[PDB]
Order: structure tokens, then sequence, then C-alpha cells
RNA sequence: AGAGUUAAAUUAUAACUAAGCUGUAAAAAGCCCUAGUUAAAAUAAAAUAACCCACGAAAGUGACUCUAAUAAUCCUGACACACGAUAGCUAGGACCCAAACUGGGAUUAGAUACCCCACUAUGCCUAGCCCUAAACCCAAAUAGUUACAUAACAAAACUAUUCGCCAGAGUACUACUCGCAACUGCCUAAAACUCAAAGGACUUGGCGGUGCUUCACAUCCACCUAGAGGAGCCUGUUCUA
């Protein structure tokens, strides 16, 4: 992609390389948010459509107290909620 | 159509019933056959078990029945059967020892023949190209000449006999020409024939 | 290797038909045209020996186009040709029209024996100028 | 015309079968462009018009190899699918 | 489409060259 | 590629034809097409080499190109 | 090899004038072509006129020759059964390649991409 | 731009051989001084290579060889200068093949057309004109950038320096002027009048004697049966009364 051109470190032989530096510096950021959200009781949903990981990600959210959805994802589904999920609902606070 | 396309034929014939045990393939068949629990139909009132049936003469029955008169159908055949029968012990009895083993009594032999030697071989369709209709060599499949033959016998003896004559008596006199080839069923056939030896050119047409 | 195609006019190839050179067995013309078929059956020596058209065998300005009409003049032909005692056939086709595999197989089944086909049909290198095309 | 006769376009029937070196023989010419450009050739086409063929031809032999290489580098994962139902 | 500019001129020049060999 | 070998022509000719087969078929870079082209085409004039078919000589040496006719 | 694009077709920055002129654009499509529908010839000219010959030297009696006729229905028996083979044969493809849904599909799952 | 050369094909014209040969959806006319084969100059046009993308300012240029040869230490620039496809004009040659015109033949209600057959101006050369094209890549030249940014569609968006061009639509590649080897020409190019539009791109329909697949199950075709149209009568319309 054109906006990866900063996150990345460089070419070896075609095939590109991350900034593990720029990684940790992320993800540490990310993790910390997750977490706060956790602490503060809000719905997290992880999202994947990547079949080789579909069993892994909806076995670590169902053990997290968590939701994920790892499926086909209908259109209107956050968007339209109260049409799709029920009357009246709550939203994911953080989607992963 | 009454019946649903759950329902299969009946098979009528009885010596495949009573002798079974020598064929493993059709043993296995029947077997699936009854087993399947296949819903098979009512079998028709015209097919029996008689020795005595022969389904081609039944098909010219048929044929010959106008309106709804199986009756009248049966009886101009078995007239036409016993007609033949009759002629034929006439050319018997008058002939010569030789001819005596020549001449056939059998008028079920003599209708099989002359059917089978009154039946096309090729026949025509048209095509239509370019504004025109040409009648085009079909090569056909046997039972629309089996048809082909029993439709032209039937018709012929229908149209161009003179009243006073029975329907019996002329289409037995055109079996037994049919029988030797010299009757104008045969003219029909061969005018088939010829018309399709002036047209093979446009046999070409034909894309089937 | 066996049956290169193309014997060589040198001498170095001892392949012999009716105990004949390559070079002098019969040659059969087809000329395939679309409206039309002949054949001519040919000496090596240039004397023909052969000749059927689709209109000499007795058909019509439009069905002698067939391949019907082909086989039908090629079977003739090779009865001419075979009275007077070719065995062998190396046949050229000319032009490409409708009667080219009907009238050379119209020679074998024709009783006439064919050893090769080569084509000769006229390619120009961009020499005389053809007719228009047709609508317009 | 000037060339030595039957070195050229010629095939020579093995076994007899002649419908078979028949099929070979236009196996060649069509092979080398020979029947396409006999049948282009009945009538005359404009230059013009010959290079709207080219441009044409030329254009769809892209389309197709391309279209061709794309199919046969997806092959692969033709295979039965390892993940299915999940 | 454009066709329809061309076909007045196209005809317009038509009338026109039928016009100048009768005149 | 002189127009003199002509055995070296004739390898890039179609046998049957005396065609010229094109880059796709005898895989040369764009100069030695062209090279060959022209060097064939001098050759024909000149008469070193014929013009509507392969020189039988030459049938029965090495094959560079990528041609299947016969399978 | 697929035919140099390069300077092909008319574009603002082409010095070179143009070679390619598209009717539709060059882009791989999603899709591929539905298979294409051979027709048929004249089944069993062959036959048929061997046997038209037959019936012009023997004056039309069907009985001189039984050859040339059984010959005949051999054909037509061949022609028909045939017709119904290349009608159940639809798993026929191309042979060695795949029926044009199975390419649609594998084509849908790794798409070509004109946007973004 | 010269000068020289010819491989395929074709044609004269002979030698044989057969009566046909040509031609379409189907035919006809046409030709048998025809056709197949074997020989063979001129003229004309340059398979494959080319799935290449070069050379020229553009038009254009792709058979072969040799001669001459492709402006500018390179910005823009005309009404000036020099060129400019086809067709056309003038004079002289050429004439294989093609072919407006025209005459036959079909088709058609008609067929001054599409299809067929001949044959001509003309395509060809040498010299002189004419100066027009959907001469269009509809995209000006020369330096740049990929920043900002999607009317639509198409070939994505823009600076800077220039010249050229555009003020509703017709009227109008027209009328008058001016100039030109043109004198049914080219170039330049209005107004009266009329209208409230005229245009570009798109959107769903509908339609298509477009293309592709798949069917029709009393159903188009092929097929089977029995009838209507004819006759007498019944009975309903339509006309006369
Ligand atoms: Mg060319
Ligand atoms: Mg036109
Ligand atoms: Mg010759
Ligand atoms: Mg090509
Ligand atoms: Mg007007
Ligand atoms: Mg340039
Ligand atoms: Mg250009
Ligand atoms: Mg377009
Ligand atoms: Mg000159
Ligand atoms: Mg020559
Ligand atoms: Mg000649
Ligand atoms: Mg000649
Ligand atoms: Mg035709
Ligand atoms: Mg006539
Ligand atoms: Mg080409
Ligand atoms: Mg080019
Ligand atoms: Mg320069
Ligand atoms: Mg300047
Ligand atoms: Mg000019
Ligand atoms: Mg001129
Ligand atoms: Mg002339
Ligand atoms: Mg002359
Ligand atoms: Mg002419
Ligand atoms: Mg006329
Ligand atoms: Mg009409
Ligand atoms: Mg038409
Ligand atoms: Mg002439
Ligand atoms: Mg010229
Ligand atoms: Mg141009
Ligand atoms: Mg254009
Ligand atoms: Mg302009
Ligand atoms: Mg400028
Ligand atoms: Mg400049
Ligand atoms: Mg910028
Ligand atoms: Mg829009
Ligand atoms: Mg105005
Ligand atoms: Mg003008
Ligand atoms: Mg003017
Ligand atoms: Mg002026
Ligand atoms: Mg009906
Ligand atoms: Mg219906
Ligand atoms: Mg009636
Ligand atoms: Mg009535
Ligand atoms: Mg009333
Ligand atoms: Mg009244």
């Amino acid at each position: 992609h054109r906006f990866m051109e900063p996150y990345l470190f460089g070419s070896r032989l075609g095939q590109d390389i991350i900034d593990l530096e720029q990684t940790a510096a992320h993800l540490q950021l990310a993790l910390n948010f997750t977490a706060h959200v956790a602490y503060r009781e809000g719905i997290i949903l992880f999202v994947s459509r990547h079949r080789q990981f579909a069993h892994l990600i909806e076995t670590t959210a169902r053990d997290c107290g968590e939701y994920a959805h790892t499926r086909y994802f209908k259109g209107g589904l956050l968007t339209n909620a109260p049409l799709l999920l029920g009357p009246g609902v709550r939203l994911p606070d953080l989607i992963i | 159509s009454r019946y649903g396309p759950e329902y299969k034929d009946p098979q009528i014939d009885k010596e495949y019933y009573r002798k079974p045990l020598a064929e493993q393939t059709e043993e296995e068949k029947y077997e699936r056959d009854f087993k399947k629990t296949q819903l098979i139909k009512a079998a028709p009132a015209t097919k029996t078990s008689s020795v005595f049936e022969d389904p081609v003469i039944s098909k010219f029955t048929n044929m010959m029945m106008k309106g709804g008169n199986k009756v009248l159908a049966r009886s101009l055949m078995t007239q036409t059967l016993e007609a033949v029968k009759r002629k034929q012990f006439a050319k018997y009895h008058a002939a010569s020892a030789e001819e005596q083993a020549t001449i056939e009594r059998n008028p079920y032999t003599i209708f099989h023949q002359a059917l089978k030697n009154c039946e096309p071989v090729i026949g025509l369709v048209p095509i239509l190209k370019g504004g025109h209709f040409y009648q085009v060599p079909v090569p056909l499949a046997d039972r629309r000449r089996r048809f082909l033959a029993m439709k032209w016998m039937i018709a012929e003896c229908r149209e161009k006999k003179h009243r006073r004559v029975l329907m019996p008596e002329k289409l037995s006199q055109e079996l037994l020409e049919a029988f030797h080839n010299q009757g104008p069923v045969i003219k029909r056939k061969h005018d088939m024939h010829k018309m399709a030896e002036a047209n093979r050119a446009l046999a070409h047409y034909r894309w089937w | 290797s066996f049956s290169i195609y193309p014997p060589i006019p040198g001498q170095e190839n001892s392949l012999r038909w009716a105990g004949k050179k390559f070079e002098e067995i019969p040659i059969a013309h087809i000329k395939a045209s679309y409206n039309n078929t002949q054949i001519q059956v040919v000496s090596a020596a240039h004397q023909p020996l052969a000749h059927a058209s689709c209109g000499t065998e007795g058909f019509r300005n439009a069905k002698k186009g067939t391949g019907i009409a082909a086989q039908t003049a090629g079977i003739a032909a090779a009865a001419k040709a075979t009275g007077k005692g070719v065995t062998h056939v190396r046949v050229v086709v000319k032009g490409l029209g409708p009667g080219r595999l009907s009238a050379i197989k119209g020679l074998t089944m024709g009783g006439l024996e064919v050893i090769s086909i080569t084509d000769n049909t006229p390619i120009p290198h961009n020499g005389c100028r053809p007719r228009k095309a047709r609508r317009l | 015309a000037n060339h030595l006769k039957f070195i050229a376009r010629t095939v020579m029937v093995q076994e007899g079968n002649v419908e078979g070196a028949y099929r070979t023989l236009n196996r060649i010419l069509t092979m080398d462009g020979l029947i396409e450009d006999i049948k282009r050739r009945r009538y005359y086409e404009k230059p013009c018009r010959r290079r709207q063929r080219e441009s044409y031809e030329t254009c769809r032999r892209i389309y197709n190899m391309e279209m061709a290489r794309k199919i046969n580098f997806l092959m692969r994962k033709n295979r039965a699918d390892p993940w299915q139902g999940c | 489409k454009n066709i329809l500019k061309i076909r007045r001129r196209k005809m317009n020049h038509h009338k026109y060259r039928k016009l100048v060999k009768r005149t | 590629v002189d127009y003199k070998n002509v055995q070296l022509l004739s390898q890039f000719i179609s046998p049957f034809t005396g065609c010229i087969y094109g880059r796709h078929i005898t895989g040369l870079c764009g100069k030695k097409q062209k090279e060959i082209t022209k060097a064939i085409k001098r050759a024909q004039i000149l008469g070193f080499m014929p013009v509507t078919y392969k020189d039988p000589a030459y049938l029965k040496d090495p094959k560079v190109c990528n041609i299947k006719y016969r399978e | 090899a697929t035919p140099s694009l390069r300077g092909r077709l008319a574009r603002l920055g082409n010095p070179r004038r143009p070679i390619l002129k598209p009717n539709k654009p060059l882009i791989l499509a999603n899709h591929v072509g539905e298979r294409r529908r051979e027709k048929g010839e004249a089944t069993c000219i062959t036959e048929m006129s061997v046997m038209m010959a037959c019936w012009k030297q023997n004056e039309f009696r069907d009985e001189a020759c039984r050859k040339e006729i059984q010959d005949f229905f051999d054909c037509a028996s061949r022609a028909e059964a045939a017709r119904k083979m290349r009608s159940i044969q639809e798993n026929l493809g191309e042979l060695g390649s795949l029926p044009p849904k199975k390419l649609n599909k594998l084509l849908h799952r790794f798409p070509n991409k004109p946007h973004v």
C-alpha cells in the first residue's frame, strides 16, 4: 500500500519489512487502550475474515468475556443496529 | 399423468419371472425394482400375457380404429388374418409339391414379412434455407419407419378400393403383394427412395 | 525415424512403389473451387490419363459445389485412370474449397492408391489485386 | 514456379491412411497462417480496414495472453479447500 | 450524437452541389 | 549473422512453407530477429537460398525453434 | 510471452503515435467467457452416398444389396448414440482445464483490481 | 531522392487433354478464341518476418542492392517561405489486375441499390498543376510537478512561458467582397429572417431483421390424430332494405 511507506523499514530482495521499534511503540499504545476500555467495562469486538485463524480468534474472544465476529458481515450491522440486532441495543465500545 | 413420475412401467412377460436363477445382473436389477418400494403402473387392458399377443399386430390394430371402436378394429384385423390364411390354403392345394414346400401358410409370418419389406430406409425432412424449402435425406429411427409402413398400408387399402370391396379382403391382397414386393405400397417406399436419391446433394444442408 | 515425408530428388532415397521412383509416380491435380471441383490425373511424363469434373459427372450449377459431388467426381476419375493402369498417385490440391478432402477421399474409395498430398495453392506475395469485398 | 516441385507443402502418407496425412498437412498450413491468408485474400481488404483488423487482433491477443496467465497462476488454489465451514 | 450535426452539414452540402449543377 | 551461411538462416525458416518464424517462436532479441530477417531476404534475392521451401539438405540439421507440427 | 503494451496506447505522455486502439478497455475481467457451443455437420453422409450408388446400379431393388443398407443403419445408431453421449458429456469441459463456472468462482476469489 | 535488380502470383501465346467453364441464398445472363496441365517476357503489386514500434515536420514510410541523406550548442513565432493522403485536371507514355460510369442478369410493388457478368475514366510512369480529409491521437509548442484534486464520460490532475483560436442555435464548408496555373474550384466569411432553445455526458425503462447460452412440452420447427375453409342447414355478426 502507499500508506505503509512510513511504517516500513525497507525492502529485502523484494519482500518488505516492518519497523519493529515502531511496532512496539504502537502496540504498546494499542494494548494500553484495549485495557483501559476493558477495565471500564465495555464491549470489545474482535474481527477477522481470515479463515486460517477463525477458530483462534473466537476461542480467544470467548475466553476473554469478549465478543468476536468472524463470519460474513451483514451490511447495515453497526450502522443500522436496531433493525438488525434488536429493538434497542448496545454497540461495541471498541473494535479490534 | 394421474401417475406421478414415481410410477415405473410394468414388465408383463412371464418367462422373465418364472426363470430368474441363471442371471446375476438381472437378479440384482429386479431386486432393486421391487425393493425400491417402486410404485408400479396398473397394467393396461390391451396388454395381456396371452401367448398369442403380437405387439405389431396390436399397433396396426389401433391405427385402424376410427372413433373408439376396439371391437370393430379387432374384427377387421381378425378377418384380415383369416382372409390371408384361407387365401394361402387355396394357393397351397392348387399347387405342385415344390411350391407346397415354398408357400407360407402362417398369416403372422406373412404380416411381419410384408411390413419388413414395406419399410423405407431413408426419408425426407424439409429444411428452410434462404426462403425455399428443400426436401432433404434423413436417416430414420426404426420405430418411425415401422410407423411409416403401417400408416402406409392402412392409408393405401383405406383410400383406393372400390366401395363394394370390404377392408379385410383388400388388406389381405396388399399384404400378399407386399410379400412379393410387387405391391403399390412398395411403389411408395420406392418413390421415397428415388426422391432421396435425386436430392442427395442437399444432404449437406442437414446439420444434425 | 520412419516416414520422413519429403523424399529428395537426389537418388540417396530408395523407396519404390510398383518398383517406380517417386519421380515416376502419377500426379493427380485436384482443383477445389468454391463452385466446382476438378481432378486431372497425369503421367510423370505429363500425359493426361483421367479427367473428372463435378459438372462432367452430371451435377448442376449449385449442387456441384458439394463434397458429395467431389467424391463423386473422384471415383469416376480414378475409374478412367485405373483403366489405363495407374496404381499409385501423388496428389496436389489447388485452391481451398469444399471438395478438397472429399475428392481426395474419392480417389482412395474409388480404388486408387495415394502416396503423397502436397498443397500448391497459389499464394500471392502481393501480386495482382483481388476483386472488391462484398456488401458495400 | 522456378523452384523444384514437390518439395514444398508436401506430406507423404504413412501406413496408407490418407485422412490422417491430410489432417497433418492442414495443421501445417494453419500453423503457418496460410489458411487465414487464402481466406483473407479471396477478396480485397483496404489498408485502413486492415490496420483495424491488425489492432483488434493484437489487442485481443494481449487480453487472452494475460487472462491465460492469470488463470494458470490461480490454478493451484483450485485445490479442495482446507478451512471449510469454519 | 455529434453525427446529428454532421447530418445537417452532409445534407446542406449535398443540397448545394445539386443546386450548383442546375444553376 | 551473415547472409552467406544459408544453413543458419535455414534454421529459422519453416520447412514446409519457407515462412520466417516470428520472435515468439525463434526467441531472439529484437536486433537479432531483425538481423536474421534482412539476412534471409538478401539470401533469397541473391539466390543462395530458396523462398518457398527449406532446402532438403538442411532439414536433418539441429532444430532451434519451439514449433510442434506433428502430434 | 505477452505482447508489449509500452507506447502502444494513445496517452498524454506518449511521444509516439498510437498502435492499439482498443474497443473495450484493457483490463482483466473478473468473470470468464462462457463456453462456446459447437455446431453440427451433416451426419452419415458417406454411407448415404454409397447406398445411393448401389440403388442406381441395381434399379432400386433393396433385396439386391443388404450390405450398404445395414452399414447405413450402423452409421445411424453411431450418430444417435453420439448425440446422446455428447448430451451427457457436459463433464467434458476442456479435458485438462476446468468448466467456466469453476474459473469464475476462482477468479472472484482473487479478483483483479482497477480501483484505489 | 535517384539508379539498378526480381521471389511468389497473374497474362499473352503455343503443346496436349476434356467438353464444359464461370457464378451466387438460389439462379440467370455471360463465355465456350472455354477449362485442367506443361511451358513462358512485359506491366502491376510487394505473403511470412511484424506478438516488431523504427524513420520522417506532417502527409506518409515495411521486396532487394548501391549513391546521395536526415535543419539548428536546440525557447515561442505569422496572413511570409517550403511541403501537403486520396480523388481530380493538363500533355505524353503504360495496361496484369481492379474498377466509378454504362450495358446485360437476377432480386424487387419499384431496384436508377445491395448479389452476378462484362467493360471504361482511373489507379502505374515522366513532366506540370489542384491544396482538400473523421489531414483526428478530435488532446498546440517548450520547460516542469504528482503537490492540490474526482461534474459526467474518455486517455488521471496541474502549474509557468508563449502563440492560435472560441461570445445561443440555426441560416451557413452559405451571399457578397480579396487573392490564387482553380472559372460546377479553394481560401476568407456575413446579415435579414426564424426559434427559446440548440448542444455534451449520464440514468432507468422499452426496443433491436445485434451476439451468446438455455429452453418451448400442445408446442415455434420436425412429428401424430381429428377437424375449419367447399356442400346443405342452424345460428351470430357485417352490409344493403
Ligand atoms: Mg502485405
Ligand atoms: Mg460507404
Ligand atoms: Mg506454370
Ligand atoms: Mg498476423
Ligand atoms: Mg439544412
Ligand atoms: Mg517521432
Ligand atoms: Mg497520428
Ligand atoms: Mg470506442
Ligand atoms: Mg523517378
Ligand atoms: Mg514470374
Ligand atoms: Mg499459368
Ligand atoms: Mg495463362
Ligand atoms: Mg455460394
Ligand atoms: Mg446459360
Ligand atoms: Mg501481419
Ligand atoms: Mg506501425
Ligand atoms: Mg534533426
Ligand atoms: Mg521555432
Ligand atoms: Mg495532394
Ligand atoms: Mg492522381
Ligand atoms: Mg484502362
Ligand atoms: Mg500487354
Ligand atoms: Mg477486369
Ligand atoms: Mg442495371
Ligand atoms: Mg419489397
Ligand atoms: Mg443484403
Ligand atoms: Mg479489360
Ligand atoms: Mg501513387
Ligand atoms: Mg491520418
Ligand atoms: Mg480517429
Ligand atoms: Mg481541428
Ligand atoms: Mg504553435
Ligand atoms: Mg521544435
Ligand atoms: Mg505541482
Ligand atoms: Mg455521477
Ligand atoms: Mg449566431
Ligand atoms: Mg469542403
Ligand atoms: Mg464557398
Ligand atoms: Mg486572403
Ligand atoms: Mg397447436
Ligand atoms: Mg405458446
Ligand atoms: Mg370442411
Ligand atoms: Mg362450410
Ligand atoms: Mg345489432
Ligand atoms: Mg338498415
